[PDB]
């Protein structure tokens, strides 16, 4: 899992050096920013089922054609899988917020996705529509702190760039 | 590798 | 490699459950006590030389048979490889202390170490002693109770850190044993 | 020059990645810790000639034999070069404190040191003793703030382990 | 590579002078305003897909001859390579913005780009256009005045950073020109 | 020898 520590320790292991100043200083960035992203993490865990339905909803509202036969949402079953993945992504987002890095999303969600979604005929724009809605639905003070929203949108923006 | 030579 | 945070994520993924209170609390403490840790890691990388030379040297003064024709520390080349191994070991331990996880010490160091020593004829029993003194030296430099080294860090409780670094030292011996 | 930024950008370039969370979060460490190391840095610049005489003195005060013929301090020429190197080191200490990493010391001070001092017959303990005194000379409240004496001592401990 | 702080050390080393107030001042503001810097950099990496696609697309809509039999953007393989080049350029721009130095963009990107483009037959004049549009988008996403992207970061002055990122975009255009 | 052994 890619984080502040894992990056700094891997850089040092490659150079055969003990942890030094920029290594300890890099983690001081940890101790400062944990609060923000850790807030957003609990916000997801506490209410992710309303976030996925909302995201899942907007998606099929934008692409109603998917409820056609030979499509990706031709039956409630495949429909259930759509919201299910949306929840996977959101759950890995929470992971990335707790880790403070993009590792959980990187290895558990983004690696192989393109091959999988192309091979399995799942339109990428639908996923992006689900995560664009989720990002913009965010309400600054209401839902989380200001810097927590930054970490929320940053993560969601990351997922979007990966699918475009 | 064309970035190296050129 | 993992750290304290990705370690919980791995365990929470197994149940496909977001991370909540139970698991968030402890990681919140990591942060709070987080400044103690950076000092703890620094206490190692600041005396990394003395701990290694003292531990390799101690293991030999107690087992002079090592620097004897037939000992694994005999010749400059075997001494230098053993000092280097102690430095490498103390380095991966320091990594796991900065991360709050043993994944990096076992994945990149203790992964095939003993079996490696088996082949070379490197005495695992002697190595387990060297590590034992390093654990003592390390443990002392973190608590600021070093017999010779006395620094000026603001007083507090570092027994969880001491107990954690000792555990890492213990998985080193446990691996080549 | 190795720093928090230089490491974080080097780790990302190696994987062809845009800067991400763990990268932006690591620089939040700079913004927290820069102040401290920036303090001691100006402490060195403001009084580096007084600190070096003190360091130089102890060195030759501990090891009188250096003032012997065929030695390293046999004449004021070689002696003056001793105090000069101490200053070079002390100046790279200032550099590393401003960089927030060990870059300056590593490339300009430690690289090749091994070969140079052996080839020129310069006892390493003489160097070590100069920086051990300098490190122990530091007085917690008197000379600098606590965390400024930390980067100061870390830096000096760094040079010491590099010589041993 | 260097960043804001080690670039000062380099110039002060040339004089064999410690770094003091005068030079410390500027580096202190770097810290001071450092959170705006982190934000600006994010505005780029946050819309980097749109910034490259819109710019590569723009350079073509103004010059249809690029996607024409004989044009350097003709075939999927040339289009994809151009989109890729646009993505790498903007990434090295984002690196330089994070470090406060161009040492990394010219050392690892612009070093041998022009000559490489000459050899490959890549139109440098057109490339300078994609780079120009990327400058505008980037400029827009940094100041938060993005026509389509509208975030809620606390209001302030980011003209020094914008003038700073623009300068990096300019060293690209000047480099392959 | 760490890999092989
Ligand atoms: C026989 C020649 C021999 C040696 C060299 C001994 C080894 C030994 N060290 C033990 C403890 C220990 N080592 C250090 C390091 C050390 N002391 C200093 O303060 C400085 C600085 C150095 C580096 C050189 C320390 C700090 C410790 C931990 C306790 C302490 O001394 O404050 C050790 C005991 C291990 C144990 O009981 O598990 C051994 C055997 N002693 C010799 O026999
Ligand atoms: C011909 C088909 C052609 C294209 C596609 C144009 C390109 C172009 N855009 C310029 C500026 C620019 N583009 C963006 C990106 C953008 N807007 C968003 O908010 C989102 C999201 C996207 C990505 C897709 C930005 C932010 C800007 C600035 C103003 C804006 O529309 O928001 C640009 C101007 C270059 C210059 O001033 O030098 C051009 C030419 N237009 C075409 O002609
Ligand atoms: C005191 C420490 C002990 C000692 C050591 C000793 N080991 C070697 C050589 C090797 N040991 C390793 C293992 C390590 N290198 C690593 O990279 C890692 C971490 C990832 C470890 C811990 C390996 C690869 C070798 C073989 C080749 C090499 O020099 O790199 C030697 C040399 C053995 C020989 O005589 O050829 C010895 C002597 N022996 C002692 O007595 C100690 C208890
Ligand atoms: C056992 C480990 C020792 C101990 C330490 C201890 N540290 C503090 C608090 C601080 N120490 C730091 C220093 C670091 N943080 C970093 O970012 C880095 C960068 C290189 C380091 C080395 C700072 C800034 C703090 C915060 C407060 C202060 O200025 O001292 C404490 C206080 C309690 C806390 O958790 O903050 C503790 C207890 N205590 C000892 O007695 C040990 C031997
Ligand atoms: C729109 C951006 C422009 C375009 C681009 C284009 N360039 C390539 C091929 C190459 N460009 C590079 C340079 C980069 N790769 C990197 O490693 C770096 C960063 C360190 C850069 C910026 C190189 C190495 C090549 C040669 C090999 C390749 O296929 O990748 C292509 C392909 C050219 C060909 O036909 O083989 C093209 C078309 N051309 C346009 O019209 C634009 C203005
Ligand atoms: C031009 C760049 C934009 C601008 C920004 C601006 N933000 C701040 C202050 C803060 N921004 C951060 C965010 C970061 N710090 C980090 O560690 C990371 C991790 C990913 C980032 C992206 C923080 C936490 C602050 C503190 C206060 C707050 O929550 O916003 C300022 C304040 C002034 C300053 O830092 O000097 C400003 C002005 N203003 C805009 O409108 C721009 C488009
Ligand atoms: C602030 C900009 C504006 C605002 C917003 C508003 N949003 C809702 C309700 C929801 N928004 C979300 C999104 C989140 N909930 C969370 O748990 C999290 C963190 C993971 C976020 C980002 C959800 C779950 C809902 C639906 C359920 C609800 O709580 O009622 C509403 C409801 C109105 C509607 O559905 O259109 C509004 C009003 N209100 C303001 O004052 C704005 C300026
Ligand atoms: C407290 C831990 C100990 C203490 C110290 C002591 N300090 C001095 C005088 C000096 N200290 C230094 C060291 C530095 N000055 C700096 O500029 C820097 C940063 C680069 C440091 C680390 C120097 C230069 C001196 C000499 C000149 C001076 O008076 O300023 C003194 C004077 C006593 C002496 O010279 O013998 C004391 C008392 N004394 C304690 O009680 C300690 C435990
Ligand atoms: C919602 C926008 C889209 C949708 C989805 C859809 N999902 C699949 C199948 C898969 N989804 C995944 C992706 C994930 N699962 C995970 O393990 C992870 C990370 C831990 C992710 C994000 C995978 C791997 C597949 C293949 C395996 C399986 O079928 O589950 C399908 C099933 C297709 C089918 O039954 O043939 C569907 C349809 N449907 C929509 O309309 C969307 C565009
Ligand atoms: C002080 C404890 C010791 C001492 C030193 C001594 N230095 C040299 C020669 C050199 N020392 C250096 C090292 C530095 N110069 C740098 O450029 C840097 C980093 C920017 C450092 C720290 C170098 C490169 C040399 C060679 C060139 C030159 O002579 O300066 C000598 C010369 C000895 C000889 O016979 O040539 C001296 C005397 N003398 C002491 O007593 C010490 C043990």
């Amino acid at each position: 899992m890619k984080s502040v520590i894992t990056t700094v320790i891997s850089a040092a292991d490659s150079a055969g050096r003990f942890p030094s100043s920029s290594d300890l200083e890099s983690v001081q960035g940890n101790i400062q920013r944990a609060s923000a992203r850790l807030e957003a993490a609990e916000k997801l865990a506490s209410n992710h089922e309303a976030v996925v339905k909302e995201a899942g909803d907007a998606c099929f509202g934008k692409y109603g054609y998917l409820k056609n036969p030979g499509e990706a949402g031709e039956n409630q079953e495949k429909i259930n899988k759509c919201y299910r993945d949306i929840d996977h992504y959101m759950r890995l987002v929470n992971y990335s917020l707790v880790i403070g890095g993009t590792g959980p999303l990187d290895e558990w969600g983004i690696a192989g996705a393109r091959e999988v979604y192309r091979t399995l005929n799942l339109p990428t724009s639908a996923y992006i529509a689900a995560f664009a809605f989720t990002r913009d639905r965010l309400c600054g003070p209401r839902d989380m702190s200001a810097q927590a929203g930054v970490e929320y949108s940053t993560a969601l923006d990351y997922i979007i760039n990966s699918l475009s | 590798a064309a970035f190296r030579a050129a | 490699m993992l750290d304290a945070f990705s370690r919980v994520i791995s365990n929470a993924d197994a149940k496909a459950a977001y991370v909540g209170g139970s698991d968030l609390q402890a990681l919140r403490t990591f942060i709070s006590d987080g400044n103690k840790r950076l000092d703890a890691v620094n206490y190692i990388v600041s005396n990394s030389s003395c701990i290694v030379s003292d531990a390799i040297s101690g293991m030999i003064c107690e087992n002079p048979g090592l620097i004897t024709p037939g000992g694994n520390c005999y010749t400059n080349r075997r001494m230098a490889a053993c000092l280097r191994d102690g430095e490498i070991i103390l380095r991966y331990i320091s990594y796991a202390l900065l991360a709050g996880d043993s994944s990096v010490l076992e994945d990149r160091c203790l992964n095939g170490l003993k079996e490696t020593y088996i082949a070379l004829g490197v005495p695992t029993n002697s190595t387990v002693r060297a590590v034992s003194i390093m654990k003592a030296a390390v443990g002392a430099f973190i608590s600021n109770t070093a017999s010779q080294r006395k620094g000026e860090v603001i007083e507090g409780d570092c027994s969880a850190l001491a107990a954690e670094i000792a555990s890492y030292c213990d998985r080193i011996s446990a691996a080549v044993s």
